């Protein structure tokens, strides 16, 4: 067959919640380990602290998931997004599209038009 | 112009006239009955060899479809690759169809070829946004990229697939554009920005909105029900009178 | 050699001495230069072809004014329905046979009650269970449906009058002779 | 691989020939190797091309050939009286595969069914001809004109004023193309 | 009428491979003529160098 | 010269060469398959199908006997029975031995049929063949070594391995007569599945399929009933 | 390395982390979760910070084991890099 690429990971299902628990930590660790390496690959002018902050928030939005089959789709997406980033397939515009650098009240929203 | 000695002007040749043209009417479905019996027996035979997985089969004109449950993807395709009467050694294609009315949204449709028997066969299974499907990349090297297209376009995981990632969409792209609920023009669009000196992403605005003329569809049903063409050998008997 | 003469090839020709010169110094004097003939090629232009000359063709039955209702040629609305067999009534077809090859007589009444049972037993227990209790000879009768061996899948040619495998054979004339690794098949 | 049934006659290749079974003479084989013989033939074939007429035409003084069916830029056409042929049925707006046509109609001052808006986005069009195929009255046509390249994209947003002006200018060919191509439609 | 072929049909075209071996590119005549050029050239060379060595004797 | 096919000669299909022994190989493959089906219940149509197809094709391969087969099989019995130690897989391993640069052979049983698989040392040119083709395990361990390292080195092989030229207690196994290239075509006209090399690869994939069917238990009741509406499409009520 | 040297730098890093509940609770036998108030992701960041400071790579198997300061100290001594 054709060779899987450098960070290609075989798609496998989580055995139990302990499996998923350990994989999510492995994925979060691997992301924040790579933040210094992302910065010089993509010439990020922000410091690495901001990059790791964004990694933390992406993981935090899936914090309250209690379904193995939703976590494994999520562990799939991060694996592909990690592989995509580390092999430098995406470019600076894609990585900067990921950093964003709604009205806070009804009355603020009303006065400007909806938002 | 130096004309060749034996090439006459071909337009200058008179064509004999043709007048009344007779043309017989043909139902193009009638040629497919001489193998209707055979396509139903083959589909029935598979139903009996592999009754753990094969739910139903249908025969339309010359196409035989096999319906299976997703947990049987490996054994069924192993049977269709290696059996003597089932030397289906190519995967022509692997695609998905979205049916949002169905709990299992996605219909995974594989198409196989058997050059030994000059035969084609269709196998269909189902998945949803969270149920994965067993990959067939261990039996068919050529299925690697098809399953990547289903995953990219519809969002179906293929457990066991090596290197399952996007193949069609842009790199940072989010969403599965062949889903029915995915809008035709998407959510974002790009432009080069003068202030930032790069390509940036923005929420999608359109100078002229897409005009869906689907509401002009006929108020009257135009096709009807069709006909039944099942052979007698696959219909139940009728109780004769008295 | 399998060359046709230059004099039939509808290209601009050499003449006189330059014809003699060119046949002296080329590799094949029957090869053409590829330059079409101004009097013959695309002459007249399609934009000066007379309109009255072309006649739009109507076939006798479809286009007749008195021997075709539309409904006897409405082949689109006579489209085949897919014929779907499930395990619930594959057990049935094994239980009592088929309008072609029935198993038992099913004479009059008291046969209908057996007819529903064959369908009912299929819906209650499937094919694997059906073969379990009838044993191995029911499975052997399954192969009897195809003459004893498993059926062959249907071929897609019908060039011989029956749907079959196309029989590839080596072509009578091999264009590369035997000199080159490309062989010719029919 | 091969068809099911009897294997093709003589499908199995003959056994390989050895070095001393090849029936070519050493003088020929070595001569061809050292004299670069097959490539001298290719050099010669280029020589006789060198003494053949070229294929080149001198655009724009000479133009390549186009047919009556050729699909170029759009034009709106008129009857012999100067009345617009367009009646606002909207069929071409419906059939467009690229949604490049936007039409607004009303009853005109004299009660006539005529368009008020007629736009073709010439940067959305696919030049398929489906719009002229569907016209009931031969209004929208594609001219034989292909040379209309512009400095800006605003110059490619044709309104009714630009499209009628195109028909008013190109009518003699539009009529001669329809004349030559009508019986086949 | 529609665009039809002529009554008897068109005459056959040439499609079979046609690359006929031309004597201009055969390895026997090319080798032989090369040997004649190469042997005559050495003949003139023997005459030339013998004369130049004699021309050298006179200059010395 | 043209009596027999030449093993490894290209067949016209790329990567497919001429089989050194196609007849016995099909019997080995067919008998091996007829053995693995026995772990399937008799009411399985999959068993009956494969069992039917393989036996039908088996009787055809038997119908084409090579010349002198009876004479050789009588000789070859008197070799296996007299020197069973030499060809015993439990004694010489499944690969026929350890010395690849000499001849090797084991006796194998399928359905009760007896097979002898031989590994003639690979035919390579004299000028690129070092030590007769011996296997290079690398330099012997020298210097101060621990016993375990000497064990891991292969030190027990001095007392079991054989000098290839040492042939007194052994008999040279002559293999089976082969099919004359006419018979190969005649056999494959009966089978009708292409070249006999094609027939062989379909047979061996057929052998490996049985293990997957057995594990999956493909003859047991349906796993997942399709839920309501699962296979509904856009059909119009009849 | 020196045990006191490979511990002094940890206290500065751990106190330097933004949102520990209080810098006094860091001891030689303090737990990240029970004492220092760090959840799963905070603890993974702390091992990540420790590895960067010591210029060593902490593998997935032993990275999980570091849930307390003492475990970090023993691993740092065990791994031969500084
Ligand atoms: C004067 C009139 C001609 C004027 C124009 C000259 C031709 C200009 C052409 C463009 C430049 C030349 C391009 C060279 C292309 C040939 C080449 O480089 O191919 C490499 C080829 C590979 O050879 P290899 O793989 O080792 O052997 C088996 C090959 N099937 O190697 C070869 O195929 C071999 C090429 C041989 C060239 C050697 C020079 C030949 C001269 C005679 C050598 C004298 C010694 C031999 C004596 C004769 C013995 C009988
Ligand atoms: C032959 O007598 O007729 C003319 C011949 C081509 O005509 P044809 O009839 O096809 O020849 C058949 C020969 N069996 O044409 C010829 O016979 C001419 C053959 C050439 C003779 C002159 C050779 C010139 C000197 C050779 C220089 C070196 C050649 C190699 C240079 C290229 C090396 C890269
Ligand atoms: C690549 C580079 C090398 C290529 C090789 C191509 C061929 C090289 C060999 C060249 C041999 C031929 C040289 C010419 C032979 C020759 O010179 O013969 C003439 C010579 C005596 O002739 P002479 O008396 O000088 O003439 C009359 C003057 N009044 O007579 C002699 O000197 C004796 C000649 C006898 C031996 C000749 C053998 C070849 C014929
Ligand atoms: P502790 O017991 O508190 O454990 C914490 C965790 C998070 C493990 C939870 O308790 C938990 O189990 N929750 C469910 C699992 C979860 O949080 N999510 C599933 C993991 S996949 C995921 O979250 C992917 C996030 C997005 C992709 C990775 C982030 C990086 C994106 C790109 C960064 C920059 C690139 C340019
Ligand atoms: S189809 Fe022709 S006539 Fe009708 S609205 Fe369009 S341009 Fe006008
Ligand atoms: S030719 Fe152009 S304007 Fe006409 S239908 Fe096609 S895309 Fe639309």
């Amino acid at each position: 067959a054709v060779q899987p690429t450098k960070f290609a990971v075989t798609v496998r299902q989580s055995r139990n919640w302990a499996d998923a628990k350990q994989r999510v930590i492995a994925a979060y660790r691997a992301w924040i380990r790579a933040a210094p390496e992302i910065q010089t690959m993509y010439s990020i002018p922000f410091p690495v602290s901001h990059i790791r902050t964004r990694i933390r928030q992406e993981f935090e939005r899936h914090r309250y998931v209690n379904k193995l089959n939703v976590v494994d789709v999520l562990l799939q997406q991060s694996n592909a997004d990690f592989q995509e980033t580390m092999n430098f397939w995406r470019q600076q515009s894609h990585v900067m599209a990921f950093f964003k650098e709604l009205p806070s009240n009804f009355i603020t929203g009303f006065l400007e038009g909806r938002n | 112009v130096a004309l060749p000695k034996d090439a006459p002007n071909p337009r200058a040749i008179p064509r004999e006239p043709v007048g009344e043209i007779k043309q017989a009417l043909v139902n193009p479905a009638d040629k497919y009955q001489s193998k209707a019996d055979n396509l139903h027996k083959y589909g029935a035979w598979l139903m009996s060899c592999l009754p753990k997985y094969i739910q139903q089969f249908s025969v339309w004109k010359d196409e035989l479809t096999i319906y299976i449950c997703p947990t049987g993807v490996i054994p069924v395709f192993s049977f269709l690759k290696y059996n003597t009467n089932a030397e289906f050694t190519q995967v022509s294609d692997i695609t998905a169809v979205d049916f949002p009315t169905r709990e299992m949204r996605f219909e995974i449709v594989y198409n196989l070829l058997s050059v030994r028997h000059n035969a084609r066969i269709r196998v269909k299974t189902y998945a949803d946004e969270v149920t994965p499907v067993p990959s067939i990349t261990s039996l068919y090297m050529g299925a690697n990229w098809y399953e990547r297209e289903v995953y990219d376009m519809f969002g179906v995981l293929f457990v066991g697939h090596p290197d399952l990632r996007r193949i069609m969409t842009d790199y940072g792209f989010e969403g599965h554009p062949l889903r029915k609920d995915f809008p035709l023009t998407g959510y974002t669009e790009i432009r080069y920005d003068e202030e930032k000196k790069r390509i940036v992403v923005e929420p999608l605005e359109l100078t002229q909105a897409f005009r869906n003329f689907e509401g002009g569809s006929s108020a009257w049903d135009q096709v009807g029900p069709g006909i039944d063409r099942t052979p007698d050998t696959f219909k139940l008997p009728t109780p004769k009178p008295e | 050699s399998n060359a046709v003469s230059i004099t039939k090839k509808y290209t601009v020709q050499s003449t006189g001495i330059w014809e003699r010169i060119r046949r002296a110094l080329v590799i094949d004097p029957n090869r053409s230069n590829g330059v079409p003939l101004n009097p013959y090629n695309r002459n007249p232009s399609p934009g000066d072809n007379p309109p009255l000359e072309y006649t739009d063709p109507v076939t006798i039955p479809a286009g007749d004014i008195a021997d075709n209702p539309y409904w006897k040629r409405d082949f689109r609305r006579n489209y085949p329905r897919p014929s779907v067999i499930a395990q619930a009534q594959q057990v049935a077809l094994l239980s009592v046979g088929s309008a072609a090859q029935p198993r038992v007589e099913l004479i009059g009444e008291e046969g209908t009650k057996a007819l529903v049972a064959a369908e009912e037993e299929g819906k209650e227990k499937g094919v694997a269970k059906y073969l379990e209790e009838k044993g191995a000879e029911e499975a052997k009768r399954v192969l009897a449906l195809t003459g004893g061996l498993p059926p062959t899948p249907s071929g897609q040619t019908m060039v011989t009058g029956q749907w079959d495998v196309h029989k590839y054979g080596l072509a009578e004339e091999q264009s590369y002779g035997g000199s080159y690794p490309c062989r010719s098949f029919v | 691989a091969t068809p099911a049934g009897p294997p093709p006659k003589n499908f199995r290749l003959p056994p390989p020939k050895n070095w001393d079974e090849e029936s070519e003479s050493t003088i020929d084989k070595v001569g061809k190797y050292f004299l670069m013989t097959e490539m001298l033939r290719g050099m010669y074939v280029l020589l006789e091309q060198f003494f053949r007429p070229p294929y080149t035409i001198y655009y724009p003084f000479e133009k390549g050939p186009i047919s009556p069916r050729f699909r170029g830029e759009h034009a709106l056409r008129r009857y012999p009286s100067g009345e617009e042929r367009c009646i606002a049925c909207k069929l071409c707006e419906a059939v467009c595969p690229a949604q490049a046509i936007t039409i607004e109609a009303e009853e005109r001052a004299d009660g006539s069914r005529r368009t008020t808006r007629y736009d073709i986005d010439m940067t959305k069009c696919i030049y398929c001809g489906f719009c002229q195929e569907s016209c009931p009255v031969d209004a929208i046509v594609e001219s034989p004109n292909a040379e209309y390249a512009t400095e800006t994209r605003e110059e490619l947003l044709y309104n009714k004023e630009k499209l009628l002006a195109n028909g008013d200018k190109w009518e003699p060919e539009l009529a001669a193309a329809i004349r030559a191509d009508a019986p086949y439609r | 009428p529609q665009d039809m072929p002529p009554p008897g049909g068109y005459e056959a075209v040439q499609y079979k491979r046609n690359l006929p071996s031309r004597g201009l590119f055969r390895p026997r005549p090319l080798l032989a003529g090369a040997a004649v050029l190469m042997l005559y050239g050495w003949y003139k060379l023997v005459k030339g160098i013998r004369e130049q060595n004699e021309l050298a004797r006179e200059k010395m | 010269k043209g009596k027999f096919l030449v093993p490894g000669a290209p067949t016209g299909l790329t990567g497919l060469g001429t089989h050194p022994s196609p007849r016995s190989a099909l019997l080995y493959l067919y008998h091996s398959t007829l053995e693995k089906l026995k772990q399937i219940p008799e009411h399985s149509v999959y068993r009956q199908s494969v069992e039917a197809v393989t036996r039908h094709r088996l009787a055809l391969v038997e119908s084409v006997v090579p010349e002198g087969y009876d004479a050789w099989v009588e000789r070859a019995k008197k070799l296996l029975e007299e020197h069973a130690d030499q060809f015993d897989p439990t004694k010489v391993g499944p690969e026929g031995g350890e010395e690849v640069q000499g001849a090797r052979a084991v006796k194998v049983e399928r359905d009760g049929r007896v097979f002898v698989v031989s590994r003639l040392p690979k035919e390579e040119d004299e000028r690129v063949l070092e030590w007769d083709g011996e296997v290079d395990e690398g330099p012997e361990l020298e210097g101060s070594r621990t016993l375990e390292e000497k064990i891991e080195g292969g030190l027990e092989k001095i007392f079991t391995r054989r000098d290839v030229k040492d042939t007194v207690g052994r008999v040279e196994w002559e293999p089976e007569p082969q099919l004359t290239a006419e018979q190969v075509a005649e056999l494959e006209n009966k089978i009708g599945a292409g070249l006999i090399e094609e027939v062989i690869q379909v047979a061996e994939g057929e052998l490996k399929l049985v293990d997957t069917m057995v594990k999956a238990r493909v003859w047991e009741p349906l796993e997942e009933q399709p839920r309501p509406g699962q296979w509904e499409y856009f059909e119009r009520k009849p | 390395l020196q045990k006191v040297e490979v511990y002094e730098r940890i206290k500065s890093l751990l106190a330097g982390f933004d949102k520990v509940n209080d810098p006094n609770n860091i001891t030689e036998t303090a737990h990240f979760a029970n004492d220092l108030g760090l959840d799963s992701l905070d603890t993974v960041e702390v091992v990540m910070a420790i590895e960067e400071e010591f210029s060593i790579e902490i593998p997935d198997k032993d990275a999980d084991q570091i849930h307390s300061v003492d475990k970090a100290i023993e691993y740092i001594l065990r791994q031969p890099d500084a």
